[PDB]
């Protein structure tokens, strides 16, 4: 079955910028369809037959291509365009979709504001405790967080989550969590959260000391 | 070895056919011979000219006496070189598209009213088969006024100025009911009216 | 709609289509010594509705003496049919090539052609195929 | 206008089977094909199969042969898809769609039907205060929040000051622990001086268990 | 002497049929018709001999291919309406032919393009009209 | 009803429109009727409802298709019959075997406009509406011009016994207001009649 590959996986474009996206077919196809899916919503027809701008769609989108290379273009980005675009083909059975290419809005580089929270008193139950590191209102998405306990490398015991782009703020926010047993937590005394980001000139570390001011 | 001249045939009032080819173009005298037959029809057998036409004491044309003419059957005419018989050509002609009538005769103007005229004319043998083109004018005008006419061979010209002078002439064509000829007959004799 | 030319017919190579886009016409032609039936059809037309595509005008001859959305399939052979078929394709048609019996393909790329539409003229992309014996 | 409406979110145990529906309206039901599509979280769409209500024609993908079956009830113009031998990889959003035949596209989609499979069962959300401290103080601003842990299934709604506060109040998408339960966190940035008097509450709500905890955040 | 209204009815019917066929011919043969080259690829079966009102059976048999070929020319800024045109021609031809006959049409070995077929039948109409006059 | 004088007259515009009028002095008040067309060589029918036009007359139009389309030929016979509803049964009041091309009446010429005007002359052109292509050149026209001090009657009739869709009126008067009408008639048909006079075209001549 035909395999459609869309690049770039994630595309960041400032508003008012002209950008292009590409879907490439393993074997030639007659035409490509495009869909737009906003978060938490069903896909919406965008471009039929690679050129027929779907009814009700803004006239800022246009598509063109042939053979094994096709492209979806925007004359000028707008706020409404933050979504993911899927290319589709039905020149053979079964029909196939692309992996998707997300659309994000640009902003001037802004560094994250770091915080850290020790476990609460009520959280010290069932021999379980956790510590969370917070990064607030930072762009671009590409940010890195690492955990060190008593100047010791940590891995395999932490997770993370990142929000979406605010309709107005146009930034992100990342929360990382480290899970430890209470006995291990009491053994150690130093906890740190080092964050590396494009907007940060040098590495920044936020640490707290257990049982100490 | 040069290509043979093309033959132009003309049926003149469905009374006889004149076929003429340009033999003068050849470098040397040649008694070119013409054959003709009707294809995909009864008596599909070759025939040869019996009444030749000459110019500069060489063969230049042929004439058919209305007995051999079948308008609505294909007329294949072949031209051949007596010197080298291998140099021969073929042509298929629809004779109903090559009919040229005679010019209309004895036009006459009679007044339907004080300021209305009517023009009548006769054709020799092809009443229902002819369309006409009347072309009238006045001495004050710098060009002719044309008007296609049906087979009624009548023409009404209301509102004639008694002060001016008028001129009329008519030619016919074997088109479109009985043939598809594209050639007009010769103009008739002009007829005048008024001052 | 219709492509104003046939595929480039690479020498020593034939072509065929897996499925025919709606609007394809197949001329109803018969062997030597046979004629299209009187009052018969000149061509079959691939038409379709909201959920189907089929051929329109079944052909005939007498003695002279899985589906894919938006595409028809090969119409079945009819009695005393000609040895070859004449198709009138439409823009967006894809036709695949293959070297005739006895030859082999000196390439690794896709032997495919497509009828494009640009500047009011439609012609097929040249296949990247070469057949050698 | 054409409209397709599907069932709500369904949660079933591994190894069982479930039926998802997509009722049609605004057009003749037997005149069009109904396609099914699958979208695993952040992995793209994936066509499943075809079905024509009026002709009992069914087509499948080689991937889904036997893992899904399409049926129709023409009396109420509703379409069905039944999934069997459910596994951990079958959790995704399923869309019904209508096939635009001449173009080979989909012109109308449903709102999607999320389906999830897990060994976990309903549980209440444990709430702990992410209280602010001098460590989390930068300039004239600090950070505080509420941490939700060991809750199942989704979703969870958190509003600060009973919805009075709406500036910031970032809420993060949940994550899964090893046991299958869920976790979540929310945070807010406010002036350090305002902490002395203003009182902050997160008021977590858990619909499936019908529980409310109005945890208060205060400095130590 | 002038003939009766009988055979004048016939001349009028032949005139209407001739005008119909000539309208079709001037439509298709127009130099603004981009699809003419594709029309010229279909085959029409001419009459072995056509010198009589009996021999309109061949045109009646070939009417349906005529409508099919006309359907191709259907395009913007085209005046022909094939269905009504062909129905009118059919009724006129069936009237001229006469229901009292039981003639069987013979066809020539060679086929012909639509243009030659239309011209053949135009010539037949003209020949009959000229004889009647 | 009483068996008084009754007439049922129809005409065909040569393309797609058969206009009929049925009048009977003995017709009762508030009677509903229709006229039904039943061609023998065609696979369709038609019907219109007889709306009132006068005290004891009606008229409707049997529209057979697009205005400029050929829906009938010189070989057709359409049986037109009047059917006046009486309870639930349909009663046949009149009947006629209508041959379309014997009873033609074309639409009045349209698009009248002055092609040129002079101190004593005026070339006036027009077009013919919904005229069948079967006619070809077999048409004739009749025009009349109105001069001050006269009525539309007593205006001499100008005959064009040919398909000439213009006319160069002559010997007109300087600075005078005229009005020009015209009608058309095919040469074919026994009961064919002239079209209604076209809407008058008012034109004025140049000052001397
Ligand atoms: C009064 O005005 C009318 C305007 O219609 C004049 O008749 C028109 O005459 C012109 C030539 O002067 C005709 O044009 C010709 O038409 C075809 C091509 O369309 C072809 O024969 C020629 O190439 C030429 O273009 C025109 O058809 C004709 N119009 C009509 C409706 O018949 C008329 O001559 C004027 N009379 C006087 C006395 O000035
Ligand atoms: C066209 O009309 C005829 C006749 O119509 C009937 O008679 C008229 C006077 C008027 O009263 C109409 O309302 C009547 O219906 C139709 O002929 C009938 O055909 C049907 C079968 O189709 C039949 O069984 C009847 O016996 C026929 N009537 C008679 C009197 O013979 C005819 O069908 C109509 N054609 C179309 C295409 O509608
Ligand atoms: C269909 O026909 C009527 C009748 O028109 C008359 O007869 C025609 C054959 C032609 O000669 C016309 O000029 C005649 O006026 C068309 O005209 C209207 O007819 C109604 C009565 O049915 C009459 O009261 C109106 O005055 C007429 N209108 C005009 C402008 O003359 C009628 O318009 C035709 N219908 C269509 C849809 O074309
Ligand atoms: C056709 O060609 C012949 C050639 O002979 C013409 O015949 C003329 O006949 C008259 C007597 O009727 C002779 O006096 C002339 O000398 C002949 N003319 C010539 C040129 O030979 C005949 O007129 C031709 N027809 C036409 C219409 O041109
Ligand atoms: C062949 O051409 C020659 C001339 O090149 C013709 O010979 C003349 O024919 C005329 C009559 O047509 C005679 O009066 C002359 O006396 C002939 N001249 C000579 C020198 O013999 C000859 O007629 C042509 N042949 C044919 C069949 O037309
Ligand atoms: C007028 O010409 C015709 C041929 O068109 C001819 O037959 C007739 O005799 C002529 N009449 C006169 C009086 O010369």
């Amino acid at each position: 079955q035909i395999v459609l590959s869309q690049s770039p996986v994630i595309l960041s474009a400032s508003p008012g910028e002209k950008v292009t996206m590409t879907c490439r077919a393993s074997s030639g196809v007659s035409s490509i369809h495009w869909y737009q899916q906003q978060p938490g919503s069903s896909p919406k027809p965008w471009i039929y037959d690679t050129s027929s701008l779907a009814s009700g769609v803004p006239a800022r989108f246009s598509g063109s291509g042939s053979g094994t290379s096709y492209s979806l273009t925007i004359s000028r980005v707008e706020a409404e365009d933050a979504a993911t675009y899927y290319c589709q083909q039905w020149s053979s059975n079964p029909p196939t979709f692309g992996a998707g290419t997300k659309l994000e809005l640009k902003r001037t580089v802004a560094a994250p504001s770091v915080f850290i929270f020790p476990p609460s008193d009520e959280q010290l139950k069932s021999g379980t405790a956790s510590v969370v590191c917070l990064l607030n209102n930072f762009y671009p998405r590409e940010a890195k967080v690492q955990w060190k306990v008593d100047n010791a490398l940590q891995s395999g015991n932490s997770q993370e989550s990142v929000t979406e782009q605010d309709s107005k703020d146009s930034t992100y926010s990342l929360s990382s969590t480290l899970t430890l047993s209470k006995a291990d937590y009491e053994k150690h005394k130093v906890y740190a959260c080092e964050v590396t980001h494009q907007g940060l000139s040098s590495p920044v570390t936020k640490s707290f000391n257990r049982g100490e001011c | 070895t040069l290509p043979l001249p093309e033959v132009q045939c003309f049926v003149f009032n469905v009374e006889y056919m004149n076929c003429t080819w340009q033999s003068s173009s050849e470098p040397q005298p040649t008694n070119l011979t013409l054959h003709y037959w009707y294809k995909n029809s009864d008596n599909d057998k070759v025939q040869k000219c019996s009444h030749y036409l000459f110019s500069e004491e060489i063969t230049s044309g042929c004439q058919l006496q209305k007995k051999e003419i079948h308008l609505y059957q294909t007329f294949v005419v072949q031209l051949q070189d007596p010197r080298e018989p291998r140099r021969q050509a073929t042509q298929m002609l629809k004779l109903q598209n090559l009919v040229i009538p005679w010019a209309p005769e004895n036009l006459t103007l009679h007044k339907l009213s004080e300021s209305q005229l009517e023009l009548n004319w006769n054709n020799r043998f092809l009443n229902h088969c002819l369309e006409h083109l009347v072309q009238y004018r006045t001495d004050w005008d710098h060009s002719w006024t044309e008007q296609s006419v049906d087979y009624r061979h009548k023409f009404s010209l209301p509102s004639v100025d008694g002060q001016k002078r008028y001129t009329f002439r008519v030619r016919s064509r074997f088109n479109p009911l009985c043939g598809s000829a594209q050639h007009w007959s010769e103009w008739s004799h002009p007829i005048h009216w008024g001052s | 709609e219709l492509c104003d030319d046939d595929p480039p017919e690479i020498p020593h190579a034939t072509f065929k289509a897996m499925a025919y886009k709606e609007g394809t016409m197949l001329n109803c032609e018969c062997k030597r010594g046979f004629r299209r039936i009187k009052s018969g059809s000149l061509y079959m037309l691939c038409t379709g509705n909201s959920s189907h595509s089929s051929w329109d005008n079944q052909c005939q001859c007498t003695s002279s003496a899985a589906s894919l959305p938006g595409h028809c399939r090969e119409p079945p052979p009819w009695e005393n049919e000609a040895t070859e078929r004449i198709y009138h394709f439409v823009v967006g048609q894809m036709v695949y090539y293959q070297c005739v019996q006895g030859y082999r393909a000196l390439h690794r790329g896709p032997a495919e052609s497509v009828c494009k539409m640009t500047h009011g003229k439609t012609r097929w992309t040249q296949p990247q195929l070469i057949c050698t014996g | 206008q054409v409209q397709l409406h599907q069932s709500g979110d369904d949660l079933v145990k591994p190894g069982a089977s479930v039926k998802l529906s997509c009722r049609a309206s605004g057009y003749t039901f037997t005149s069009y094909w109904i396609n099914w599509v699958k979208q695993r979280p952040g992995q793209g769409l994936e066509w499943i199969g075809r079905i024509l209500p009026g002709t009992n024609s069914i087509y499948y993908s080689e991937i889904f042969k036997g893992k899904a079956s399409l049926t129709v009830d023409t009396s109420s113009n509703t379409a069905y898809i039944q999934l069997s031998s459910l596994s951990s990889e079958d959790s995704a959003v399923y869309f019904c769609a209508r096939l635009l035949w001449n173009k080979g596209a989909m012109d109308y989609w449903g709102q999607g039907t999320s389906v999830t499979v897990s060994s976990a069962s309903t549980k209440g959300p444990s709430v702990f205060p992410l209280a602010p401290s001098s460590k989390s103080t930068s300039g004239g601003t600090a950070a505080l929040g509420c941490l939700v842990k060991d809750y199942f299934p989704e979703p969870v709604t958190v509003s600060w000051n009973s919805g009075a506060l709406t500036s910031g109040v970032h809420t993060f998408p949940a994550v899964l622990q090893s046991s299958g339960l869920y976790s979540l966190s929310s945070v807010v940035t406010v002036p350090s001086s305002s902490l002395g008097t203003q009182t902050y509450i997160c008021n977590v709500n858990h619909k499936p268990s019908n529980t409310k905890v109005d945890k208060k955040a205060e400095p130590k | 002497a002038p003939t009766s209204s009988s055979t004048k009815k016939t001349q009028l019917q032949l005139e209407h049929l001739l005008l119909d066929l000539q309208m079709i011919l001037n439509g298709i043969n127009n130099y603004k018709n981009p699809k003419l080259t594709r029309m010229l690829t279909f085959k029409f079966y001419m009459p072995k001999k056509a010198t009589e009102l009996k021999h309109l059976q061949c045109l009646e048999e070939e009417l349906k291919p005529l409508e099919e070929v006309l359907n191709l020319a259907q395009s913007k800024n085209f005046h022909l309406r094939p269905r009504d045109l062909i129905s009118n021609i059919n009724v006129i031809v069936l009237e001229l032919k006469g229901s009292e006959t039981t003639f069987m049409c013979e066809y020539a070995d060679e086929t012909a393009t639509i243009v030659e077929f239309l011209n053949r039948w135009i010539t037949f109409c003209q020949s009959i009209i000229s004889t009647l006059t | 009803a009483v068996n008084g004088t009754s007439q049922f007259t129809c005409f065909y515009n040569s393309r797609a429109n058969i206009s009929c009028v049925w009048s009977q002095d003995g017709a009762l008040q508030d009677t509903s009727c229709q006229v039904h067309a039943w061609p023998d060589r065609r696979r369709w029918n038609q019907t219109c409802e007889l709306l009132p036009v006068s005290q004891a007359s009606w008229a409707c139009n049997l529209i057979l298709g697009a205005p400029d389309s050929q829906k009938l030929t010189t070989v057709d016979i359409v049986t037109l019959r009047v059917l006046c509803r009486e309870g639930v049964r349909w009663r046949v009041m009149a009947i006629q075997d209508f041959k379309p091309f014997e009873n033609l009446r074309l639409m009045a010429p349209i698009s009248l406009q002055v092609v040129h005007v002079e101190t004593h002359r005026c070339n006036i052109s027009w077009e013919i509406s919904q005229a069948s292509h079967y006619f070809e050149r077999h048409l004739e026209f009749e025009a009349r011009t109105l001069s001050p001090g006269h009525t539309w009657e007593e205006a001499p009739l100008l005959t064009l016994k040919q398909k000439q869709e213009w006319i160069c009126l002559e010997t007109l008067t300087p600075d005078t207001q005229y009005e020009f009408q015209v009608r058309v008639k095919p040469l074919q048909g026994e009961f064919t009649t002239w079209s209604p006079w076209s809407q008058p075209l008012a034109f004025r001549t140049k000052p001397a």
